[PDB]
């Protein structure tokens, strides 16, 4: 994987060298969120097509494949700014906030689908809190392999091979690091477009930093990606969710 | 003295109770208060009433602030305990209350917690959250101080 | 009433104060004047280097009639040398010119087209070598004691900027020390 | 409950500080409260009336009791206990106040100490009193030098020398010192340092 | 896994320097004794977290951080000083008072930084399931070979590490063929229970709906609370079962439910 190399290399030199006159904007969010232990970043999009076009148009392209790697690409960086050496240090959430051209919740139909999709909604309930996982360990049933897997975003069947079988893994949870989830389910605003119909809810999982960041019931507007998820109630009918990288409630709110 | 820090820190009520009878109760139709009595006393008036007597007035009983619950679980995190909701003067207090005592154990231990703040407190010098809120008033002040400086630092380093 | 600050200097102040360090200039022009404190000079000659103070050098060059010198240690290579003694000495601060942070701000405002790759680079260097030695500072300043600290090479922005922390918890700390003996 | 009116009332002076902090410093102190000292008067005369009486007493009926020295150490200590905040409240006051007079006389050409204070006559005239016979105090200071000062001003070091201020509705042109400015609202003059800072304390400059 | 012992022999040396709760362990070895002669008490030791910090800091960072690799050599130190104890005629239980708080939190704010991790949490205990045996130790006689046979079962919440899991069943007819019965009353059974804690009603901060996490209330601590009662409860914080990623049903992003092992229990009013 050099291109993922090559790929970082150029979210690093977008972190480092990026100039707004002519303090670092992005450098110091960094330093000035580790200190109060936020670990979080939050990319403006404008800031991030003005200093290549390229890499937003790979962003825009596929963001499941790309914006983990664009992840592991800034905590390598508060790597070599918040400690120095010659732990622990998660690897921090993203959150891009940006204009473009809002996208009513009527007019997603498909077609858009793993593509950015900023919008706008009043939220009706948040769903209780769950983990997910970030990085657990993971032994046999038998010949007792020692894997630590790191599971990474955007569901993830376990691998079989170190007779042995069919899926002889098992979970430790003694060591297994564990992230947070949300779910909230948003109604589009009341005032378009409902015609003569009621308004459709799109579910959202919210995560990590992001969580119990908005009480339902204000209106706010998201970001995220926009994908599909298959939950047995065919064939083959797979149910629509958003993903929210990351989200922005309006003024002001606090 | 004139700061309004230390003349609202001798405003705090302690449990000390009188060793002798006084007469002339100025606190309620008693006349006198009854030997062995605990009532509640600002520091102001209790601060010199423990040294004039060779017997003192008052048997200095140990604040609930103090007590040795408190003073062990400062021990364990103090970065997230919280002070202000506690007396909520400290480090204004409990200066005059290791003097008057002359209590060393003590020291040693709120000597380090309030490094341990401080190395928290050079953390939110850099530009709240919720923390803010459960700071003493005075180490409260020193964080103006401090978020000022940097603040007022940070603007001049760009136009 | 000096209000504002007041026991800390104020970060213009210390801009005040090392505007009155000398530094090289190249005149453009070929009266007198005395002045009081400068003692310079003979009337300058173009395409040659001379030893002037610095508030001066910068107001000649609000009208260009001056071309400032870059300093011989604000280079990004001269830099590289710099923070790689600095990763390898997690302790000590090194040796800094004790001006830098605000000479890099100074020079940078005006100045910067007379540098030899001003561009996008010794920016990147000094905001860089402004990083590692302040968490330095904050990893060195757990060590915190009564009385004692070695501060050793440290910037007159650094010792400006943290100076109200450090000397009111000494006199908070040190406080209860002296008193409880 | 003995002592404590002058808790609340250093609590309150407390709030005056809080409004001098971050702040922004517009002055516009609420008010001094001569009602509620008043009543602190009333308790504390209260206090050495029942203190000389009881002086009195311990010279006939008392009979030099050890329980009389109490009453003469205890309630002593609550006098100065009301001193104790009866100071630290007022300094704080001329703490608020002492330093107006400073940054801004108000400046040029002072001429003369008027407008000034939004307080007014809502502050005691007790510390009027004190603030102009204070600012006739400093205008000596003002007769020593010969720096020229101008100390009321420039506590902030001058750039480069020459600024630019924009006019803020400002009529004008009042500015007859050096030179008529001739101010005209909406009008930005390339003035040197010189004339902007004793002009821009009054309120016709905004941007420097 | 020597360091394991380690952690064994370290806790050993708290225990009897200083000798507080010995007195206790030795309280406990006498009183039921005396129910012997007579003609109930649980199996615990409450340990005061107070006591820890005064002789290692590095082992008391370590019961809070990491609980799964401390509380049971520590547990198994305690078995092994009972045993010295006198004299002859179980895994007993931690209990870990404290000292609170880090980890101080309402079960509102929690999840995951407080995972795997000691946690106390207290609020409302409802809807209380309903208490019920849970197999352990396994337990058969073989003939006319004889001799005695036991298998021992791990469950999910056994010990609190994990491990290969054991169940279920009885192995019958280990080798060679002989014959096994099992032998009921001898083989050990601790009960076993789970309570949802709700947070308390008065803190909660808005019309925002009341989150609630489950707590397993291992032997004694069992029948110890009826429900509406107020409760801070002790414990670490577990995360038991695959969240789907195991096997290929079911599909959907929901997983990892948590709950809470032990531990205490403390009323309070």
């Amino acid at each position: 994987d050099d291109d993922n190399t090559e790929i970082i290399k150029s979210f690093k030199n977008f972190i480092l060298e990026f100039r707004l006159d002519s303090q670092f904007i992005y450098r110091d969010q960094l330093r000035n969120n580790i200190l109060v232990k936020n670990y979080s970043l939050t990319v403006n999009m404008e800031h991030l097509i003005g200093y290549n076009e390229d890499i937003y148009k790979k962003l825009s392209d596929e963001p499941s494949d790309i914006i983990p790697l664009f992840e592991t690409a800034i905590t390598q960086v508060a790597k070599r700014i918040s400690i120095l050496s010659r732990n622990s240090l998660p690897t921090f959430q993203l959150i891009l906030n940006s204009n473009a051209n809002q996208i009513p919740l009527r007019d997603l139909d498909s077609e858009h689908v793993s593509k950015i999709v900023r919008l706008s909604g009043i939220i009706i309930s948040t769903s209780v809190l769950s983990s997910r996982a970030t990085y657990l360990s993971i032994m046999c049933r038998n010949c007792r392999h020692t894997t630590s897997i790191t599971i990474n975003n955007f569901t993830v069947s376990l691998p079989r091979s170190c007779n042995c079988g069919p899926d002889p893994y098992i979970i430790i949870h003694e060591s297994s690091k564990f992230i947070d989830q949300q779910f909230l389910k948003l109604q589009e605003i009341p005032e378009l477009v409902p015609v003569g119909e009621m308004p459709r809810n799109l579910t959202m999982t919210c995560d990590r930093y992001l969580t119990n960041k908005v009480i339902p019931g204000t209106r706010v507007t998201i970001v995220g990606i926009y994908s599909i998820y298959n939950s047995k109630n065919g064939v083959a009918i797979r149910t629509p969710y958003i993903k929210i990288l990351g989200i922005q409630s309006d003024v002001e709110t606090s | 003295y004139y700061d309004i820090d230390d003349v609202l820190a001798d405003g705090t009520e302690f449990p000390c109770k009188f060793q002798y009878d006084i007469p002339g109760l100025g606190y309620n139709p008693g006349r006198p208060i009854t030997k062995n009595t605990k009532l509640s006393l600002p520091l102001w008036l209790a601060r010199i009433l423990a040294i004039v007597g060779p017997v003192p007035f008052v048997e200095l009983l140990p604040p609930d602030m103090f007590s040795t619950k408190v003073m062990n679980a400062i021990k364990t995190d103090p970065v997230a305990l919280d002070l202000h909701s506690i007396n909520s003067h400290f480090f204004s207090l409990a200066i005059k209350w290791i003097m008057l005592f002359s209590e060393k154990e003590l020291a040693n231990v709120v000597s380090e917690l309030l490094l341990q703040r401080a190395q928290e407190l050079n953390h939110h010098a850099s530009s709240t959250s919720t923390f803010l809120l459960k700071l003493e008033e005075m180490e409260k002040e020193i964080y103006k101080k401090s978020h000022e400086s940097y603040k007022d630092t940070k603007r001049w380093m760009f136009k | 009433l000096p209000a504002h600050l007041q026991q800390t200097f104020s970060p213009e102040e210390i801009q005040f104060i090392v505007e009155n360090e000398p530094i090289k200039i190249f005149p453009r022009i070929t009266w007198q004047l005395i002045t009081t404190d400068d003692k310079a000079l003979n009337n300058m000659v173009a395409m040659r280097s001379t030893e002037v103070v610095l508030w001066i050098a910068l107001l000649l060059k609000q009208q260009s009639k001056c071309s400032i010198v870059a300093p011989q240690w604000l280079t990004t290579k001269e830099l590289d040398r710099k923070i790689q003694y600095e990763k390898t000495h997690p302790d000590r601060f090194s040796e800094l010119p004790w001006n830098w942070l605000v000479l890099a701000r100074i020079l940078f405002n005006k100045a910067k087209d007379d540098f030899h790759d001003p561009i996008h680079e010794l920016r990147g260097k000094i905001q860089d070598l402004r990083e590692i030695r302040q968490i330095k500072v904050l990893k060195g300043l757990k060590y915190l004691n009564e009385s004692h600290l070695q501060l050793d090479n440290l910037s007159l922005l650094e010792i400006n900027e943290l100076r109200p922390f450090i000397t009111e918890i000494m006199d908070k700390l040190r406080e209860i020390h002296t008193a409880s003996l | 409950m003995y002592g404590d009116l002058g808790n609340k009332l250093v609590l309150e002076a407390k709030r005056t500080k809080q409004l001098y902090a971050r702040s922004n410093q517009d002055v516009n102190l609420p008010m001094y409260h001569e009602d509620i000292i008043r009543n602190i008067l009333k308790e504390v005369s209260n206090l050495r009336k029942n203190t000389e009486y009881l002086k009195e007493q311990q010279q006939l009926g008392m009979l030099d009791d050890k329980v009389a020295k109490c009453q003469y150490f205890v309630t002593l200590l609550c006098m100065e206990r009301n001193k104790r905040c009866l100071l630290a409240y007022q300094r704080l006051r001329t703490d608020i106040l002492d330093s107006m007079a400073w940054n801004n006389n108000g400046l040029d050409l002072m001429s003369s100490i008027t407008f000034s204070q939004q307080d007014t006559n809502n502050l005691s005239h007790q510390e009027q009193e004190y603030l102009k016979e204070y600012c006739d105090l400093i205008t000596d200071l003002k007769s020593g030098d010969l720096v020229d000062i101008d100390l009321s001003g420039s506590l902030v070091p001058p750039s480069d020398v020459f600024i630019d201020v924009r006019v803020l509705k400002d009529a004008g042109e009042i500015q007859t010192e050096y030179g008529v400015f001739n101010l005209i609202k909406d009008s930005q003059f390339f003035v040197r340092q010189s004339d902007v800072e004793r002009l821009i304390q009054q309120g016709y400059l905004q941007k420097i | 896994d020597a360091v394991f012992g380690d952690r064994v022999r370290r806790f050993q040396e708290f225990l009897d320097t200083f000798t507080s709760y010995r007195d206790s362990v030795r309280s406990i070895q006498v009183y039921n004794s005396n129910n012997a002669a007579n003609y109930i008490l649980p199996h615990r030791i409450i340990i005061s977290l107070d006591d820890l910090r005064e002789f290692d800091r590095s082992f008391w960072s370590g019961i809070l951080v990491e609980p799964a690799y401390f509380i049971p050599p520590a547990e198994k130190a305690l078995t092994d000083l009972a045993d010295s104890m006198d004299d002859v005629p179980h895994p007993w239980k931690l209990s870990f008072k404290g000292s609170f708080g880090a980890h101080a939190l309402s079960p509102r704010t929690l999840t995951a930084q407080h995972l795997n991790k000691l946690v106390s949490v207290e609020g409302i205990v409802t809807k209380t399931s309903l208490v019920r045996p849970k197999l352990i130790r396994s337990v058969h006689y073989a003939a006319k070979t004889g001799r005695f046979h036991y298998r021992d079962y791990t469950d999910a919440t056994t010990t609190l590490t994990t491990r290969i899991p054991t169940p279920a069943i009885y192995p019958t007819e280990d080798t060679e063929g002989n014959k096994l019965t099992t032998e009921y009353g001898y083989s050990t059974f601790i009960d076993h229970q789970r309570i949802t804690v709700q947070e308390m009603p008065e803190m909660a901060p808005a019309g925002q709906l009341p989150r609630s996490i489950d707590v397993i209330l291992d032997d004694d601590l069992v029948d110890k609370t009826k429900p509406g009662d107020r409760v801070n409860v002790v414990g670490v914080f577990k995360s038991l079962g695959a969240g789907g990623m195991n096997q290929s049903n079911s599909n959907t992003l929901i997983g990892f439910k948590t709950l809470i092992l032990g531990n205490t229990v403390y009323p309070l009013h």
